[PDB]
């Protein structure tokens, strides 16, 4: 192996090694400090007999003359095994649950490879999350990139954990896993997840990668890549249906912003890296499903919109990548709605592939369009009511406003520990459409109405 | 060296991201393509200091370092043009992803795998049409290959070739086989069915022409209010979820063009997979053949190598020029051009260049201006002086929807059509989300004349009146929100309900409805006339002294028929124009 | 009664048009100089590194 | 002699480094000849010791450094002038594009030219009838003046130029303008507009044109407006002709400068533009006017699209500080169907004083415009208050101005692009529009002047 004792200079977190050969871009290294301590690092650029590296833990306390640098001859990898299920890891795949060590089947670059667009297979299958607002109006599809746009204080933690345990695939697939990824979150936030997973037995079905706020910024941006690499392994090599949840994606961008500045890279729009869109796409496009392969990867990235600004670089660029969005509003959180999902700005782009007979029952698409149209009219009539009093309303505007009320309190508000099957969701939807006269349900043909409408 | 001579081999001296520095490239030129590193990843030389070349790599460089060899190819970024290009999915640098898959035996895109764009093995039947001993210049046609039943692939004389046909004959050949011997001043030159061309240099033409013929997209809002001509260029700036991709898919599906070249520039991979699946299953009733037999797909997704985004843009437009020279009307879609500009900014920072606006390089506008200027109505080279055209549709993806973005602005300084998507409308489920107020087309005046002739109706004046109502609606609504609708005149309230009819019954158009996704030119006329005649009769009724509420309450029947009129089949247009009869007879009873 | 309507119009026009146009403008103005400030700061570092 | 070196050190973008040279001068015109045989012109940007940096106009695609050589022509970038130039069209570098016969050039003039000595420069006072009333009367144009058009992308500035170009004739003379047109980075359709319009007004036979389109190299745009202005000062001074200079897009010129500036790693000014933008722009616009003893004249009307529709942007800002006023277009007027959409309030002419009065116009010409200004300023503002607070919220005299302000825009400003108004008709219409006001309110017109011309 290669062990070099010559370090030209150390500046900040960046280190310079001279008299080097056979070193590559993004190659991994190990620093043998004078006190025996071993710190990991990464090659940022290499030219001639010189290589510029960045240390994860930092360069603090290093004596150059008595420290050595070893080049491992491989990029940042992940030891994969089927025994990863039920286990808990850190941002770099190192175990954390203090259980037995894992002998990896093999090692994989966490960068992975890009799926051939030809070889791609359109999502086209339903996933039951349990949450009615999603499973019906903003359906999650196998291989879809469906994110959650939240805010500070908002119960996106409770929503993620709920989906993590409630989400299953119908058709009785004995193989369905959840890869939960935590990015730069506080200690207690991490404990919340790990405790809820164990007590609900969801840990036995999940693989967890936990990264903290005090953790190195590089570890924070490598955490989702460790998670996805496990997912792609479990799905494309072990044929499982893998659901990947990542949060907080805002912490990912702030870390990416820190590292960029650490490497003297010029800021882009609003201070965030000019390659932010591209960098996020290297994460979110890892999802999808491939032709001729059992198994798939579905992602649910959860982020907090800074000052609830959806035009902020983080939620905006995400929306330019993902196949929809689940919007949480504190206006509904104040109302106590659990989960506080506003179905008006929320959207799924591939839901039509997930609805319909065979995957769901036959009235899915019809009730979806009707529940939305009536709610939008109900909410609008409600707003027109408040500004002009309850006198300015028509006879139908009143029942429509009253409709939207039950829609938020009974339909959407289910509870963070209530699992509604898709059948229970759809049946409940009809009991709300019964509030409206049959003549108003223009979005539904009569054959469906004669069959399901009370 | 060691007793034997070989080609010059470079040596990597630096690697950082998509930028590789290599020494001993003395014989190489600028813009020349090269195979970088041990894997031989594709890369383009962009700069040169002494014998050191700065190389722009179109693939991932992770795992590459100094010491590795670099071999040049001699020629610049070029495309293979000939039989086997139609109904194909290419990446940024024109590699068949279909073939890419089978060769590597992998569902994933590796690197260091170079592949011929076209099938050199496949037998094509060439049919000569020119006579021997004929003075052929650059562009002159020598024969053809029926690549598809729909599209005829004409074999033209390559540029820089002028002489006399010596030996030509029909038969089954490959694109590597000589099919014609042209006797030039330099001697004898063999011509095959395939030619190549640098993507960065535009293909030569005789002269440009004014685009005066409007394109039929089947989208009511576009073809009527903000039309685009064949050879014109249109920009579609809008926030995410507004419908940039859907609009561009509609043009690819229904536009009256001979060929469609779709470019997936740094966007979603599923959006390209959606096309290669659905398009071969979309057959127009006349030909018997599918839509995939007129399209050429270029797909460099977002997670695909950033540098290859620019290549995808230049690859598609050059292919579009190739069939333009065949006298065909081509239409190219770029989705999105923003990702192209983002690619330029990435390589700019790596090259330590200076801004520039918003991080983008100073030469951004030029690259854009150079791009759109390659489209238009042209006269292709050759004695025929045949006419061809390229219509450029480009989706711009402004950050946060703000069209103050450099990419949107620079595009608007060279294109005459602007389809502005509104996020507010998209949330109201108002698709296409085109803002009818801010959007514009500088072709509308000329299109109106062409329309007035080909239909014998006053189309221009109908459109003018239609827009005039929509503008009053914007002003009236401001009066509404601070005074109240009840304070409006009955003539004003009529103007509102007519404007409402324009938005919901004409402008709103579902692309996913099997009958509403397309609306023929003649169908657009009837629909607009019906809507306009309702305003005229109601205006007359109000003049006679009728009340607004009476007219409205006594028109529930027709106004619903007007609403559902968009769903009336293309054969039963007589049902739409007959509403004029039912309208004129309904309001006269209201007066009485 | 007539003057109520005049005053009602002014209140409405002031609350719905004037004030929100002010707030949204100062934000877009604040964002501009926020970007302009640091867009120059980066350039200055380039001048510094000559 | 000939001077040629085969020692190219670097080729980076538009810039090229040639070392081991000697006897090279600043701004010297060069010619790169590539290994294939292609000739690409260039200009020396900086020469130190045995080294020299050069900018290549046609670009540096497919250049092999070792096998390419660089010729030093021993003279700056210059234009071959002649009388035969009239009726011809050249490229961005003055090369024939019309397939016309080979021109025997009269002289070779350095396109930078020289600064006109103020003592020799005599004042422009000759009123020009443009046919457009908003220009002729309210923001007067004289010959020898540098009066630009401030427009935006999508706005019809090409029509306003084309209208002026053919409706241009000075009173008290039969002097027909011999215009010169510089196309800078514009598109084919925008160029063909001027082109076609010239062919059916017959002004193509009375003009020389310099074409640089969007498919043409951006670096050529640096020279193009100097090729035009040099040919302008040649025909106007040496040959005593009356030349009208039209340049568009002027914005694309400043874009080209920033491309080279960013390539040279120069210290950037506002928006990345060179710190020497104001000076370089001035070296173009100042190249206009009249001089003692010489009958000829060079009058200049540049066109620039304001980026962001922002008047405070560097390009329209610096231009406004240099030129003698400006003509401004507005989307608000253009959307209102006003032709031409000229917002008369932020526009300006700096030579309207000595320009008009008794002898060249009617004596009311000075008092009418100043009254129309104050009236429109009050009227338009009243209209703003009207659409938000109601027409019944204005005073009786306010509604008189508000009604006046609207009628001002629809007939005075809006006249159509193909209608020629003589200065008399404009003045007559001027009083008609301001007639609908009490005499007591107009405190800016002579009372003896009122009675005589008041309707
Ligand atoms: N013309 C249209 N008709 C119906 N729905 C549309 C239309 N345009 C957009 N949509 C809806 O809006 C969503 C956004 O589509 P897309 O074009 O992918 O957005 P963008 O490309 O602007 O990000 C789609 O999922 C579709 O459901
Ligand atoms: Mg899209």
């Amino acid at each position: 192996i290669k062990e070099y004792r010559t370090i030209k200079e150390v500046v900040g977190p960046l280190m310079a090694v001279e008299k080097v050969s056979g070193v590559k871009y993004e190659e991994l290294i190990e620093v043998r400090m004078q006190n025996g301590e071993i710190r990991r690092g990464q090659v940022l650029e290499v030219q001639e007999d010189k290589a510029m590296v960045q240390i994860f833990e930092g360069t603090s306390g290093i004596n150059l003359k008595n420290s050595s640098v070893r080049f491992l001859g491989h990029p940042l990898q992940l030891g994969v095994s089927e025994d990863m299920i039920g286990r808990v890891f850190d941002g770099l795949g190192r175990p954390k649950d203090n259980g037995p060590e894992i002998l990896p089947e093999k090692y994989l670059d966490i960068n992975g490879e890009v799926i051939n667009p030809i070889a791609r297979d359109y999502p086209d299958e339903f996933i039951q999350t349990g949450i009615s607002a999603i499973d019906h109006l903003n359906t999650l599809v196998r291989g879809q990139k469906l994110p959650v746009f939240s805010g500070s204080g908002l119960p996106h933690k409770e929503l993620a954990a709920q989906i993590a345990r409630q989400a299953t695939v119908l058709d009785s697939s004995d193989d369905f896993a959840v890869v939960f990824a935590a990015i730069g979150i506080t200690f207690e936030e991490a404990e919340f997840f790990m405790e809820d997973f164990r007590q609900t037995g969801a840990i036995d079905r999940s693989v967890m990668f936990m990264n903290l706020a005090n953790d190195p910024a590089i570890e924070r941006i490598a955490t989702p890549r460790m998670a996805l690499t496990a997912a792609e392994y479990l799905a494309y090599e072990k044929g499982m249906h893998v659901l990947v949840i990542m949060t907080d994606m805002t912490n990912y961008a702030e870390a990416l912003r820190e590292i960029s500045a650490a490497r003297r890279e010029v800021p882009g729009r609003r201070g965030y890296p000019g390659y932010l869109y591209t960098n996020l796409a290297t994460l979110f496009e890892r999802a999808g499903r491939i032709r001729g392969l059992k198994g798939s990867v579905t992602q649910i990235p959860i982020l907090t919109m800074p000052e609830d600004d959806k035009t902020h670089p983080i939620p905006d660029l995400t929306g330019y990548i993902t196949e929809g969005q689940i919007i949480l509003t504190r206006e509904l959180y104040k109302s106590g709605i659990q989960p506080p999902i506003d179905v008006l700005p929320s959207l799924s782009r591939l839901k039509d592939k997930g609805t319909g007979a065979g995957k769901t029952r036959e009235d899915h698409a019809a009730t979806m369009n009707q529940l939305f149209a009536a709610y939008a009219q109900g909410k609008q009539a409600k707003e027109l009511a408040v500004v002009l009093g309850e006198s300015a309303l028509s006879d139908i505007d009143k029942i429509y406003a009253k409709f939207a009320e039950r829609f938020e309190n009974e339909y959407v508000n289910q509870g963070f520990y209530t699992n509604r099957t898709i059948t229970e969701t759809l049946d409940l939807g009809w009991e709300l459409l019964a509030m409206l006269p049959r003549t108003e349900l223009k979005r539904i043909k009569d054959d469906l109405l004669d069959k399901y409408l009370p | 060296s060691s007793g034997s001579s070989g080609m010059q081999i470079g040596k990597i001296i630096k690697v950082s991201g998509p930028l590789v520095m290599a020494e001993n490239m003395s014989e190489a030129s600028i813009q020349d393509m090269c195979l970088v590193g041990d894997l031989g990843v594709i890369g383009e030389i962009i700069e040169m200091r002494q014998d050191v070349a700065s190389i722009q790599v179109y693939e991932e460089t992770s795992g590459i370092g100094p010491g590795e060899p670099v071999r040049s190819t001699g020629e610049a970024l070029s495309v293979e043009l000939g039989p086997g290009i139609i109904s194909q999915m290419f990446d940024g640098i024109q590699r068949p992803l279909d073939t890419f898959m089978e060769v590597t035996q992998s569902n994933f895109l590796g690197r260091g795998v170079q592949l011929p764009a076209l099938d050199h093995e496949k037998q094509w039947w060439f049919e000569a049409t020119i006579e021997e001993g004929t003075e052929v210049s650059a562009g002159d046609i020598i024969g053809y290959v029926d690549e598809t039943k729909i599209i005829q692939h004409k074999i033209m004389v390559p540029n820089g070739i002028k002489g006399t046909v010596q030996k030509i004959e029909s038969g089954s050949f490959t694109i590597d086989d000589p099919i014609c011997v042209i006797e030039t001043e330099q001697g004898l030159k063999e011509l095959t069915m395939m030619q190549k061309w640098p993507v960065r240099r535009g293909r030569p033409i005789k002269q440009k022409l004014n685009p005066d013929v409007p394109m039929i997209t089947g989208q009511r809002v576009i073809d009527t209010f903000f039309p685009v001509t064949k050879g014109g260029a249109a920009a579609v700036p809008g926030p995410f979820g507004a419908g940039k991709t859907v609009v561009q898919h509609q043009i690819a599906k229904w536009s009256d063009v001979d060929l469609v070249v779709y470019v997936g520039c740094g966007e979603r991979g599923n959006e390209m997979t959606d096309v290669v699946n659905e398009f071969p299953e979309l057959i127009d009733p006349n030909t018997g053949e599918s839509l995939m037999e007129r399209t050429v797909l270029i797909a460099n997704t977002s997670n695909m190598p950033v540098a290859a985004r620019e290549a995808s843009i230049y690859t598609g437009i050059t292919i579009a020029e190739y069939f333009r020279d065949m006298g065909y009307d081509v239409a190219i879609m770029a989705d999105s051009t923003s990702r192209w500009a983002e690619a330029l900014r990435e390589m700019s920072g790596r090259l330590e260049e200076m801004p520039g606006d918003e991080g983008y390089p100073a030469y951004l506008g030029s690259r854009l201006a150079e791009y759109y200027e390659r489209s238009g109505r042209v006269i292709a080279l050759g004695s025929d002086q045949r006419e061809g055209s390229i219509t450029a549709i480009s989706a711009v993806s402004p950050s946060g929807g703000d069209i103050s973005e450099p990419v949107t602005q620079n595009t608007l300084r060279v294109v005459k059509v602007f389809w502005g998507l509104d996020s507010s409308l998209a949330q109201k489920r108002h698709f296409p989300s085109i803002n009818w107020i801010q959007s514009y087309s500088l072709y509308s005046t000329e299109v109106g004349r062409y329309m007035d002739q080909i239909l014998q109706q006053d189309w221009s004046d109908m459109v003018t009146e239609g827009m005039r109502i929509l503008q009053e609606e914007e002003q009236l609504n401001e009066i509404v929100r601070l005074v109240g609708i009840d304070s409006l005149s009955d003539n004003d309230r009529l103007t509102l309900e007519v404007a409402k009819s324009i938005r919901e019954d004409y402008l709103q158009q579902n692309a996913f409805d099997d009958v509403d996704t397309f609306t023929s030119r003649e169908k657009q006329f009837n629909m607009l006339k019906v809507i306009l005649t309702f305003g005229k009769e109601a205006r007359k009724a109000l003049s006679l002294g009728a009340y607004f509420n009476e007219i409205m309450e006594g028109t529930v029947a027709v106004r619903e028929r007007i609403s559902r009129s968009k769903y009336i089949p293309e054969e039963e247009l007589a049902k739409i124009s007959s509403i004029n009869e039912e309208i004129k007879e309904t309001i006269q009873l209201i007066v009485s | 009664a007539e003057e109520i309507e005049k005053t009602r119009r002014r209140v409405n026009a002031l609350e719905y048009m004037t004030i929100p146009q002010l707030e949204e403008t100062i934000y877009y103005i604040k964002m501009k100089l926020e970007e302009n400030e640091r867009a120059e700061v980066t350039r200055l570092i380039k001048v510094k590194n000559m």
